[PDB]
């Protein structure tokens, strides 16, 4: 496998060589921060946010929308469900799909083995917590606003999107459209901390598309 | 020149210093005492950092020249502040939100305080730690203003209620306020007996979990205030206040002096007495007469009784500490593969619980067993059949493949640094275990 | 239902009817659509066309790379070749103009509304950029929020690129303020507009999200082959808009936009 990597380096564009050299140099000094996204979550077959939308569209109307949904219905459907059909069934549906436990994938261990001082995730599932438990790395989890002051560590696992640690409820996480517009008013400290971390470190994006919102 | 107030500010061991001052006297004061800070006054300096401490000159300095573009003085530089200096504002917000801030030398108005009181309080939720404020005006603060500035999110420590000084004697007021803190790092204010026992307890209670603390090591418990002798005496070395260690023996010896204690201090004093008796500290230096000492090790590993340990391992477990002892016993008997699994299970199980003495020690033991298994396998498979006259292959490829993936990298020199801050404060004592040089302070004395 | 049409007639009675027109009043006269332009840029950008589903981000971004690498001469040339076509007026334009509204707001780069106003003899005050608001000559207005090609077919007089959409509040503040005042003071009826369009999915969202209950509800004329559903109607009534369905009365097929437009506008005009 090493010789295959050597041949790849031989045909590698020099930009890749420079980038990997810079990444290694940053990692040797403890100045690297990883951004985990949706890809590392769908690797482990965790339910995505297209099945949830399809059941949300099933409760209203009779059948799933024929053809591609829309570029606008995606964000509008859950808001309609929460607003007009009820705020209580949302928690039921979320507990219905977002409870199944799945095991960690090797990519999680590979990400964690690189000494990633601070980790910022937009995932609302605590599998990276399981990886941190197993590998034996102590990270202080910042779920909500009330945890930036009582952080009992110097290493941060910042869950910008919010997690479900305190319970499977629709107010602890940012899923709806109304929870996206009113984000700079509800989560100031978390955004400030993320911006500060990005400013004074080296950011490596993993598991993100090229047109995501974040 | 530098006034003594700068020296008093720096003597408080602050983690960060943020100044709205164009001047450089604070930089010179930091230079003189030997404390190294990284100065940040432009955007570029935010990227480079090159230190773990910051002297954030929010208003900039003239270090790059005496020009109007390196400092914020005019109105045009106050309306475009957010557009011109994005990063410094974010750093200020983060530092203020994470640490404790103690304002000094500010008027209750003074422009800069107003933006802080506007943004920190109103826009944020109730997840704040309230900042402190030190006021140094001659007239005492009227009680009606205090409620307002408390509700806005500031505590006020007025100087006029501390010492009576004339109108123009600012230095005396600042000195009084600052020495009320620097004087009371906590040696001189202690007067009652309700403070001595509690101060000893607040530093010795964490070490109740462990089974024995070295005497030559207890100095670090009391921040170099005393020398603890190997024989069983104590000597005063740096404690400048009312001796909190000397009073304990006076309380111990007497019978009725203990009586003027609350119903709660009695049990704490009994616990401290038991701990001191078990560890081996006896009495004061001057009263130390006959000091015959017998060393008695209770662990079954020392006495070499291999029959009892084997019974112990094959028995139901009751607590995490018992499993931790079983892990050491299995390692002693030579069953290393089982010991590694037990240590990993203990680490997985005990990460959720409170103070991680067990977690930290289990990590250290696991790494040591990994070193031992590697060093054993290398010599076994190097010497081959020649070792015991048999091609003995002790372990299987499963364990060898597993530990290599599990033990990738794993620098241990930062294990103590990554632990929670409360553990670092309480259990600095075990900091030497991680370093592979712990005994290189006694072969010193063999010479 | 019909009482809503009656309220519209009362609004058109004294002075308080304002029609908000969009791309639906432009496709009828076969003014070439924007997606054909998007494909034209892609023709020279990548090399061969494509199809399928992609983020609306890419939909709005494809012009941005062309702006960045090709420059500005190619952009202006493509615009000049593509739009320099003269088209007649479909009857929806005169149907709107017969209502005699106090003001009409458009997002189209087109000139069909101006030509129709000239034909009908209704002299207006066309506002097309920053400098025009200072030299206003009358009260009734023809406000083109998205800019127009009066001076020429250049890339600076219109909002098409991503940056221009993200720099609206720092490049057209007077236009925004005038539009805000217009919607505040007068009753608004939306026609020929889509429901995913960023212009009328934010300028109702943001403005109405923060306000008090002293506001006049705007009206929207739907254009879709299928009639709208109930739950969506309720949730939009919550958002502050009223919907006059175009498929709850007439029945037709999926390539007959003109007839639904004409039916709705004639229904509104009938109460005269």
């Amino acid at each position: 496998y090493g010789e295959k990597l050597k041949e790849v380096f031989l045909m590698l564009d020099n930009n890749v060589v420079e980038c990997i050299k810079e990444i290694t140099e940053s990692s040797r000094n403890g100045k690297l921060v990883f951004f985990v996204g949706a890809g590392v979550s769908t690797l482990s077959d965790y339910p995505q946010w297209w099945r949830l939308v399809d059941k949300y569209h099933e409760e209203l109307y009779g059948s799933p929308k024929k053809g591609n949904y829309s570029s606008d219905e995606y964000l509008r459907i859950p808001q309609i469900f929460y607003n007009v059909k009820g705020e209580m069934a949302f928690d039921g549906i979320l507990k219905d799909f977002f409870q199944v436990d799945k095991p960690t994938n090797p990519i999680h261990d590979k990400i964690l083995a690189m000494n990633p001082a601070h980790v910022i995730t937009t995932n609302y599932d605590n599998l990276i917590d399981t990886a941190c438990w197993k590998r034996g790395k102590y990270f202080s989890v910042i779920s909500a606003e009330e945890d930036v002051a009582n952080a009992t560590s110097s290493r941060y696992l910042l869950k910008v999107a919010g997690d479900f640690r305190k319970g499977f409820k629709g107010e602890n996480v940012v899923l709806k459209e109304d929870d996206y517009l009113n984000y700079d008013q509800n989560y100031p400290l978390i955004s400030n901390l993320m911006k500060t971390i990005i400013a004074t470190h080296t950011i490596v994006f993993i598991g993100y598309g090229l047109g995501d919102y974040n | 020149p530098t006034n003594p107030i700068h020296d008093k500010i720096l003597a408080m061991n602050p983690a960060h210093v943020i100044t709205t001052n164009y001047d450089n006297l604070i930089d010179t004061a930091c230079w003189k005492r030997g404390k190294y800070f990284s100065v940040i006054s432009a955007e570029e300096d935010v990227a480079n950092a090159t230190s773990s401490r910051y002297l954030l000159k929010v208003a900039g300095d003239f270090r790059k020249g005496f020009k109007g573009e390196n400092v914020v003085l005019k109105e045009d530089d106050y309306l475009n502040y957010d557009q011109n200096y994005p990063l410094i504002s974010n750093l200020m917000k983060t530092i203020i939100a994470t640490h404790t801030i103690v304002f000094i030398g500010y008027g209750l108005g003074d422009y800069n305080i107003n933006m802080l009181l506007n943004w920190v309080r109103k826009l944020q939720k109730d997840s704040f730690h309230k900042p402190f404020f030190i006021r140094t005006d001659p007239s005492p603060i009227e009680n009606e203003t205090l409620i307002y500035y408390e509700n806005k999110g500031l505590r006020i420590i007025d100087a006029a209620s501390l010492i009576d000084s004339n109108e123009y004697d600012y230095l005396e007021r600042y000195s009084a306020v600052m020495d009320l803190l620097i004087e009371s790092q906590e040696n001189k204010f202690i007067t009652k007996d309700d403070e001595v026992i509690d101060y000893i307890y607040g530093k010795i209670s964490p070490l109740f979990a462990l089974q024995y603390i070295r005497k030559i090591d207890l100095k670090h418990v009391f921040e170099y205030d005393y020398h603890f002798e190997v024989n069983g005496t104590v000597v005063r070395h740096k404690n400048k206040g009312f001796g909190y260690m000397e009073r304990f023996f006076e309380l111990k010896e007497s019978c009725d002096e203990r009586s003027k204690l609350s119903k709660k201090q009695y049990e704490r004093f009994n616990a401290l007495f038991n701990f001191f008796e078990k560890n081996g500290v006896i009495c004061m230096a001057k009263d130390a007469g006959t000091l015959n000492t017998s060393i008695e090790i209770n662990s079954l590993a020392y006495h070499g009784k291999y029959d009892v340990m084997k019974k112990f391992i094959e028995e139901q477990s009751v607590s995490i500490e018992d499993d931790y002892k079983k892990a050491f016993f299995l390692a002693c008997l030579g069953r290393w593969e089982e010991s590694y699994d037990l240590y990993s299970n203990i680490i997985l199980n005990s990460i959720d619980e409170s103070n991680g003495c067990v977690y930290y020690l289990s990590q250290i033991n696991r790494y040591r067993i990994y070193q031992s298994i590697t060093q054993a396998v290398t010599q076994f498979n190097g010497l081959g059949l020649l070792t015991f006259g048999r091609h003995y292959k002790p372990f299987t490829d499963e364990f060898l493949a597993r530990i290599e993936r599990e033990m990738t990298n794993f620098n241990i020199d930062d294990l103590f640094n990554g632990m929670p801050f409360e553990f670092q404060k309480k259990y600095k004592i075990l900091e030497f275990l991680s370093d592979n040089q712990f005994l290189y302070d006694d072969t010193v004395k063999l010479f | 239902v019909v009482e809503c049409i009656k309220e519209i007639t009362e609004s058109s009675r004294n002075g308080k009817l304002v029609f908000f027109v969009g791309a639906g009043v432009s496709t009828l006269s076969d003014y070439p659509q924007w997606w054909r332009l998007v494909d034209k840029y892609h023709e020279e950008l990548y090399g061969s066309p494509k199809k399928g589903n992609y983020s609306s981000d890419e939909y709005l971004r494809i012009p941005q790379i062309f702006y960045n690498v090709k420059g500005e001469m190619a952009f202006d040339g493509i615009l000049k070749d593509f739009f320099q076509v003269d088209k007649p007026t479909n009857p929806i334009h005169d149907k709107i103009l017969a209502m005699n509204p106090a003001h009409v707001i458009t997002t189209n780069y087109d000139n069909l509304i101006d030509t129709a106003c000239w034909k009908r003899g209704k002299y207006f005050s066309v506002i097309s950029a920053e400098e025009d608001v200072a030299n206003a000559t009358s009260s009734r207005y023809l406000l083109k929020v998205a800019g127009d090609f009066r001076k020429g077919f250049k890339g600076e007089n219109v909002v098409l690129k991503e940056d221009d959409y993200l720099n609206y509040d720092q490049n057209y503040p007077l236009i925004s303020n005038l539009m805000k005042t217009i919607i505040a003071t007068h009753t608004i009826v939306f026609i020929g507009y889509g429901l995913g369009d960023y212009n009328i999915n934010m300028l109702l969202n943001w403005v109405r999200k923060l306000q008090k209950d002293s506001f006049h509800k705007p009206f929207f004329i739907r254009t879709d082959p299928s009639p709208i559903e109930n739950e969506t109607l309720i949730y939009y009534e919550n958002k502050g808009l009223r919907i006059i369905d175009a498929a709850s009365l007439i029945d037709s097929n999926e390539y007959d936009y003109l007839e639904r437009y004409s039916a709705v506008m004639d229904l509104l005009i009938e109460s005269q």
